[PDB]
């Protein structure tokens, strides 16, 4: 799970993260992005199914963030706009080879494959 | 959510009875487990209880034949009876669901074995 | 677009239906359906190797292990291909199953068509039981219902 | 064979409390065999109605539309006995009460139907006078 993009932005800027699934034995069931704020728990940001349409967003990032999948490079992109100072987080890419639909598609307990984790920080 | 009790200081060769009250939403899963925790290692799954009726209990290898697990359905409570305690069992014991994602950990109970 | 189905029937009242869907070749596989007649709680749920039903579910054989690996939970890397974890049955005993697994497949080396879907009595410990039977079957108990997985489309 | 047997009935004033117990005996004793245990009401000159039902594998209770929060059915699984609490009785509940068991995998809607019910009990009379 290689991650690319990120850095710093101002209150109301933009950013686009990308995660490419690398060396995975099986295909992807649910790939997406979680985040850890400054002294907070790893909270689910935005995930997407293998079909490329089934998405699941957090209520803090609802309406604002946007997850998509390229499939060609089995890459998932997250476009984060108008980032608030609460969006200051180490963003961690997440993958799955299995998923129980009767559970939360946004819990850290539901994913075993994780990446290095980039940093997305916002001013003001 | 979880409510453990019943442990403490015990000489080598004693016994203890750990109780855990678990909420209805967690106990309706009917796949409970008593885990042990030694400072440094993982909270390995010691004993499990799952099945219909009074439920069937399974036990690990280091406690096979010494510990016994049971449950009260009307009370939504799990019981662990530890007999012939050894110093290797000194640990913090917790009770949580197994077979699915683990609920947030309770406070547990300390179980120390020394004379 | 391959579609399969399996009708779990057994000696007891436990019975149900579980369909499988795969849109791609060697991609994710949906597994959805309903079991009824179970006890309330966690029951084992596996895809055993042999699609035999002569001597009942005991004819199904062991869990589907082509890669020759130990037992575990479905989300774990060390697990049988046929390891799909546990199912939950509510106060009515109605286990509404809905699962997405990319380890199983309706084609290739990991083909499960013609293998025996099996629901169990107790729960699977996902290979963390701490003994030898947890590293094989997962102490899920006996085999309540079983059925041969066949092509639906 | 799974044989049922009911008790607890009697002549009760309009507004009393009664406990209709039914102790199962015989049949397959294995615990992973679940039933749908129901109490059914047959009125002299009417058909078998069916008041409440309960699952022997869990704790699901269903009540017909003819009884609101007047009846309550529970189960002691350790004694294989099903209880029915009949309070705030009305003079129309004077009928014969039979307890029966059906397949635990009965689809919803067929759980409280006497046609989809297997073994039946002897039955006891519970009359309510106003
Ligand atoms: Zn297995």
């Amino acid at each position: 799970l290689q991650e690319s993009g990120g850095g710093l932005v101002q209150a109301g800027g933009s950013l686009r993260l990308s995660c490419a699934a690398s060396g995975l034995p099986y295909r992807t069931v649910f790939m997406g992005w979680f985040r850890q704020g400054p002294g907070k728990e790893r909270e689910g940001v935005a995930v997407i199914n293998a079909d490329g349409v089934s998405t699941y967003y957090a209520d803090s990032v609802k309406g604002r963030f946007t997850i998509s999948q390229d499939n060609a490079k089995n890459t998932v992109y997250l476009q984060m706009n108008s980032l608030k100072p609460e969006d200051t987080a180490i963003y961690h890419c997440a993958a799955n080879h299995f998923f129980d639909y009767s559970r939360d598609p946004l819990a850290t307990a539901e994913y075993n494959y994780w990446g290095q984790g980039t940093q997305v920080t916002v001013s003001s | 959510q979880l409510q453990e009790s019943g442990g403490g200081l015990v000489q080598p060769g004693g016994s203890l009875r750990l109780s855990c009250r678990a909420s209805e939403t967690l106990f309706s899963l009917y796949a409970m487990g008593w885990y042990r925790q030694a400072p440094g290692k993982q909270p390995e799954l010691i004993a499990t209880i799952s099945g219909g009726g009074e439920g069937t209990g399974n036990y690990a290898d280091p406690v096979k034949g010494r510990f016994t697990i049971s449950r009260n359905n009307a009370d939504n409570m799990v019981f662990l009876q530890m007999n012939n305690l050894k110093p290797e069992d000194t640990a913090v014991y917790y009770c949580n669901v197994y077979g699915t994602n683990l609920a947030p950990w309770g406070q547990g109970t300390q179980v120390t074995v020394s004379s | 677009a391959t579609k399969a189905v399996c009708v779990l029937k057994g000696d007891g009242p436990v019975q149900g239906i579980i369909n499988f869907e795969q849109k791609e070749s060697n991609g994710p596989v949906k597994v959805w359906g309903s079991i009824k007649g179970l006890t309330e709680g966690l029951h084992g749920f596996h895809v055993h190797e042999f699609g035999d039903n002569t001597a009942g579910c005991t004819s199904a054989g062991p869990h589907f292990n082509p890669l020759s690996r130990k037992h575990g939970g479905p989300k774990d890397e060390e697990r049988h291909v046929g390891d799909l974890g546990n199912v939950t049955a509510d106060k009515d005993g109605v286990a509404d199953v809905s699962i997405e697994d990319s380890v199983i497949s309706l084609s290739g080396d990991h083909c499960i068509i013609g293998r025996t879907l099996v629901v169990h009595e107790k729960a699977d410990d996902l290979g963390k039981g701490g003994n030898e039977e947890s590293t094989k079957t997962g102490n899920a108990g006996s085999r309540l219902a079983c059925g041969v997985i066949g092509i639906a489309q | 064979q799974v044989q049922l047997q009911e008790s607890g009935g009697g002549s009760v004033q309009a507004g009393g409390s009664l406990r209709l117990a039914c102790v199962a005996s015989g049949g397959d004793t294995r615990p992973y065999i679940t039933y749908w245990m129901g109490w059914y009401r047959q009125a002299p000159g009417k058909e078998r109605e069916g008041v409440a039902t309960i699952y022997t594998g869990g704790s699901g209770t269903y009540y017909s539309d003819s009884v609101e929060g007047r009846f309550t059915i529970s189960q002691d699984k350790a004694q294989r006995t099903v209880y029915l609490q009949m309070n705030d009785l009305k003079p129309e509940d004077t009928a014969m009460y039979y307890c029966a068991a059906g397949n635990g995998a009965l689809p919803p809607g067929r759980r409280l139907s006497p046609q989809n019910m297997d073994t039946w009990g002897p039955g006891t009379q519970v009359t309510v006078s106003s």
